[PDB]
RNA sequence: GGUUCGAAGACGAUCAGAUACCGUCGUAGUUCCGACCAUAAACGAUGCCGACCGGCGAUGCGGCGGCGUUAUUCCCAUGACCCGCCGGGCAGCUUCCGGGAAACCAAAGUCUUUGGGUUCCGGGGGGAGUAUGGUUGCAAAGCUGAAACUUAAAGGAAUUGA
């Protein structure tokens, strides 16, 4: 994860976190997350720490490298912000996504024919994605979650600090992980800048399709 | 126990005596009124001169005249 | 778990939490096992080995599940010192 | 008023074990409680600790190993015999395999396993299993 | 009270889903396109089904119908899933940074950036809206 | 007549691989199948019925009756159950309480009163168990005493394996359901009571999902 | 019989008797 | 058996409060316990905001509102259906009903 | 000292009958100054002093730190608005700290893992706060306060129905 200038944060990964707006946190605060916070602005916005982004982007991407079968990874977003960020992710690591609407009693219930049984849960937001995680109790499920300063920490085993509500911010955190797992396997080089573009993983609003199809000519 | 001191020993012991007189199967025991009332006076059997035969009715649900004596 | 004569009598040794020293019971589901991968110091790739851990069911819903793995990580040199 | 010190401290550490702090600060400190503490850290039910001499009475910062279900005290300190120590232990420690009863003898504050070797009864302070 | 039971709409979306090509708007023609292929044991039940069809065939001409996929707008759904822009949203030269975000990055090695247009936060720390 | 196992841990068992459910107990993985438990202990297992209880629910035309089967089980050597089920006839209720128990079996500890020379014979320390408002307690006790208690929590222990033990009790014992529930939980609390024979640390082994991962990609979806 | 209106009734048939037991002095 | 936490009345620093006469009945009710309302109302409501404006004196005029403060006992409230009974969690909602039109 | 109200009373309506609701009057009383009386669901139906065990959004009193508007213009500091820090106060919200028979309680928690110090008090229902004696008062009444006899249920919190 660190000490090693073979896994370290690059000059080519500072002007993507700033340009999207992932460091820009909130006003309210839960008592657990004050060890990922630098200092408050005069305006009312919590600036999230950026060394503790990289040192906690690779540990999580250290568990997914320690996971044995590509299938078992249950990736989720209910919310419509990053549902093109959990499906293209599946089109790089070979996970099993469930985007849009969780059918409760998925993990817990046998007799159904939607019957799942993963070994890791990578969920885009604990607060919204509530029903996922309580199920992560009744069967034992080492959990990951892209949390914020706001949310409570019920059934999660790592807390990655970032602004996870925006259009530029959710889909940018779903490429590095997939980058930094694929680099940790040897399928993309640490050398060649990775051929895929970061805008492949942001979800498309129905208001900028009327901008893009209608203005091409 | 509630008054936990090391030299209380009497405070503790004036309170239970006081108390046990509230106990029924005891006060019924520790006053002279139980044996003043009682026909046998304090005893397991005691003989007597009959004087008339008498039928007593029974109480409800049940009914049937019950055959008694007056001694 | 013996008599005098040293022979191991009790039918299974349970797990124990790597965080707090509380034994992880048999009908305790919000348990966890989590392996974490190691990575070659010059190559930046998987070595073929990990650094396992565990967390019990009483600690997760209490709130302190994401500040016990970092107190166990850090100390085995996975994560750097200053953080 | 704080009529009796020990039992401030002894619940405190227990209530920092149920919850589970890495260490516990316990406020006004004595030569019975630091003493008791060393008897515990002689059988492994806690680890090493530091006392903080502020010119009043000390504070103490123990480090709590999670090998500690409950600590407790007895009050008042009754007067025990060598003929009358079975029927504490036999009603105050859990098992015949583990448990300890600290008391105070003329020849020192110590555990009930040792006061049967030195053949000395005396008072009683608390227990730990 | 003309509302149709689940026997109808079950067998309508299951007849639009596969044969969207053959079918259409006319009631009197899909009255035959519903009968050639299927098994339907009543002429009244035959007519209920074959006209909700026409009720449902005019709703593919405006928006995406919920309980049913088709091969024409399911490729054009995924058209946008396979979109990539030409100039990226994040790789920008003139980026904005505050005098607290300037002093936290400089604590790390990134301490003399040539493309940080260092700015200021608006003076006065009132933000909240009143109560009632 | 086939056993067609659905889950990932049950398909493994059905292939004769994961050997001796002490291995599943270690990993705390939740059993929701019947035959696993039938497959490991089986003919070593003996059931009973302690009480069938009726209950009702006032409707507008009379009322609906039903019957309630609490059922005991567990080998004369270290594991037991205590399931319950409610249905509209009795041998439905019986059958489907047997199965629901076998589900929640648990493996009992046991130890020595005093001296150590032979075998383990009682509840290794003073443990208490409750449900509702019946508080059972299980005090350790010397050889050939026997089980000193009431009919209910005698007919768990006897089987359990715990051979000699002094009890206590509280509360409304007539509310059998609770009692029988109160002493089971209790024995559930032998393997979660930490002594200094278990202060020696944990050395981790491997879950059955991780080692059997290439075999399960080829045998069931 | 409500409580308060019973405790009138003990209170009215005690105050009569205090007339009675007076006269016999 | 207990049903409300704050027992029918806002009072936690006092012991005794001052009484107020119910304006439908005339019952004494504890200031805090009461149901209160406030009414602001032009002397023309909807129908009579038309006849006067064409046969009036002043070039551009405004009429006065009529301000009352009401006070209800509990059953005076309930009879006149200013307020309902409510379900057990529902109860809680001190969030007042929405006044848009 | 007697405006209003208003136990007792007089009428009018009401009803099978109403010495009850409503309606018209109206005494004792309602209000002051003096001395008695000592009880109320006198309530949080919840002893006082002590330690300890979570998270937040308000609020009142006192003290301290800090951008910027506004007032006295001439600014020194005092008032008014703005974001925290600490102490004592009345309440809230959130939650697998924990408890309980549940409702529910950050106390009603730290209780078969049963001991921080100390004061009042209950021991199945009625009979019965009765009789009696002693006590206190002008009086009504207040503090203390039994027995013979009488009976397998009173009762609590929650379910479904009607």
């Amino acid at each position: 994860s660190g000490a090693l200038d073979v896994l370290q944060m690059k000059e080519e990964d500072v002007l993507k976190f700033l340009a999207a707006g992932t460091h820009l946190g909130g006003t309210n605060l839960d008592f657990q997350m004050e060890q990922y916070i630098y200092k408050r602005k005069s305006d009312g916005i919590y600036i999230i720490n950026l060394k503790r982004t990289w040192e906690k982007l690779l540990l999580a991407a250290r568990a997914i490298v320690a996971i044995e079968n590509p299938a078992d990874v249950s990736v989720i977003s209910s919310r419509n912000t990053g549902q093109r960020a959990v499906l293209k992710f599946a089109a790089a690591t070979g996970a099993t996504p469930i985007a849009g609407r969780f059918t409760p009693g998925t993990f817990t219930n046998q007799i159904q024919t939607a019957f799942r049984e993963p070994r890791l849960l990578v969920v885009t937001d604990p607060r919204a994605d509530h029903q996922p995680l309580t199920e992560a109790s009744y069967v034992n499920l080492p959990t990951i979650a892209l949390c914020n300063t706001d949310s409570p920490l019920r059934y999660v085993d790592i807390a990655i600090p970032c602004n996870n509500k925006g259009a530029h911010s959710v889909g940018l955190m779903w490429w590095m992980l997939a980058r930094e797992v694929l680099r940790m396997r040897g399928t993309i080089s640490r050398e060649h800048p990775w051929e895929v573009m970061p805008d492949l993983y942001f979800y498309r609003d129905p208001e900028e399709i009327e901008k893009e199809e209608q203005a091409a000519a | 126990g509630k008054c936990r001191g090391l030299r209380t020993a009497r405070k503790l012991r004036s309170h239970r005596r006081d108390q046990k007189w509230h106990d029924k199967q005891y006060k019924k025991a520790h006053l002279g009124t139980a044996l003043k009332a009682n026909p046998f006076g304090g005893a397991s059997h005691a003989k007597g001169i009959v004087l008339e035969k008498v039928g007593v009715e029974a109480k409800q649900p049940n009914s049937a005249i019950r055959k008694c004596v007056r001694v | 778990m013996q008599n005098d004569a040293g022979e191991f009598v009790d039918l299974y040794v349970p797990r124990k939490c790597s965080a707090s020293n509380r034994i992880i019971g048999a009908k305790d589901h919000a348990s966890i096992q989590m392996n974490v991968a190691e990575v070659d110091k010059v190559t930046g790739r998987f070595n073929g080995q990990f650094k396992t851990y565990a967390i019990c069911g009483a600690i997760r819903r209490m709130g302190e599940s994401d500040d016990s793995i970092l107190r166990l990580a850090k100390a085995d040199g996975i994560v750097s010192k200053n953080f | 008023v704080r009529m009796n010190v020990l039992a401030d401290a002894l619940k405190s550490i227990n209530n920092a074990e149920k919850r589970g702090k890495r260490q516990v600060l316990i406020r006004p400190c004595s030569k019975v409680i630091v003493r008791f503490l060393t008897v515990m850290m002689k059988h492994g039910y806690i680890g090493e600790f530091e006392i903080i001499d502020d010119h009043r009475a000390g504070k103490i910062v123990v480090n709590l190993t999670g090998r500690l279900n409950k600590c407790g005290v007895i009050s008042p300190r009754f007067d025990v015999q060598l003929k009358d120590l079975e029927k504490w232990q036999n009603n105050l420690l859990p098992s015949r395999q583990f448990g300890f009863i600290v008391l105070t003898t003329s020849a020192g504050i110590m555990d009930h396993e040792e006061a049967r070797r030195k053949h000395t009864g005396g008072k009683i302070l608390g227990f730990f299993f | 009270g003309r509302v149709r039971t689940k026997t109808v709409k079950k067998a309508a979306r299951v007849i639009i889903e596969k044969y969207y090509t053959r079918l259409g708007n006319d009631f009197h023609t899909n009255k035959r396109v519903c009968e050639e292929i299927a098994i339907i044991p009543s002429k009244k039940l035959r007519n209920k089904i074959a006209g909700y069809v026409t009720h449902l065939m005019k709703r593919i001409q405006r928006g995406p119908v919920r309980g049913i996929s088709i091969k024409l707008q399911e490729e054009e759904r995924e058209r946008r899933d396979n979109y990539v822009p030409e100039v990226s949203a994040l790789d920008q030269e003139i980026i904005e940074v505050d005098p607290d975000t300037k002093e936290m990055l400089k604590l790390l090695d990134f301490g003399s950036l040539s493309n940080l247009q260092v700015t200021q936060p608006t003076v006065g720390m009132n933000f909240k809206t009143p109560r009632g | 007549k086939e056993w067609l196992p659905v889950t990932k841990l049950g398909r493994l068992v059905k292939d004769m691989k994961i050997k001796s459910l002490e291995e599943i107990y270690l990993f705390s993985l939740p059993i929701k199948e019947s035959e696993i438990i039938d497959f490991f202990l089986g003919a070593s297992l003996k059931d009973e019925v302690l009480k069938i209880m009726p209950v009702q629910k006032q409707t507008r035309a009379g009322q609906r009756t039903r019957f309630k089967a609490f059922v005991a089980i567990g080998d004369y050597n270290g594991h037991v159950g205590l399931g319950v089920k409610c249905s509209k006839e009795v041998a439905t209720a019986i059958r489907g309480a047997i199965i629901l128990a076998k589900l929640s079996i648990v493996p009992v500890r046991r130890g020595y009163w005093g001296n150590k020379i032979g075998k383990p014979h009682t509840v290794p320390c003073k443990v208490t168990g409750r449900c509702g408002s019946v508080l059972v307690r299980l005090i350790p006790a010397p050889r050939g005493t026997g089980i000193v208690s009431a009919p209910v929590p005698k007919k768990l222990l006897m089987m359990a394996g715990i051979d000699d033990c002094y009890t206590s009790a509280r509360g409304c014992t007539a509310t059998l359901g609770n009692f029988a529930k109160a002493t089971f939980d209790a024995i559930s609390k032998t393997y979660s009571y930490l002594t200094p024979d278990l202060w020696k640390e944990t050395v981790f082994t491997k879950s059955p999902y991780q080692e059997f991962t290439d075999h399960l990609v080829k045998t069931h979806t | 019989m409500r409580a308060k209106w019973r405790k009138k009734r003990m209170r009215r048939l005690k105050r009569k008797r205090r007339k009675m037991r007076q006269r016999s002095k | 058996t207990k049903k409300r936490r704050n027992n029918g009345r806002a009072k936690k620093g006092r012991g005794h409060v001052q009484p107020i006469r119910c304006t439908n009945c005339a019952r004494c009710v504890p200031k805090d316990k009461a149901i209160k309302k406030f009414v602001i109302r032009n002397i023309v409501e909807a129908a009579a905001v038309r006849d006067i404006s064409e046969a009036s004196v002043f070039d551009a005029y405004v009429l006065p509102k009529l301000y009352v403060k009401l006070h209800y006992c509990v059953s005076c409230a309930i009879h006149s259906k200013v307020v309902r009974n409510r379900s057990r969690e529902a109860r809680k909602d001190r969030t007042p009903p929405p006044r848009f039109r």
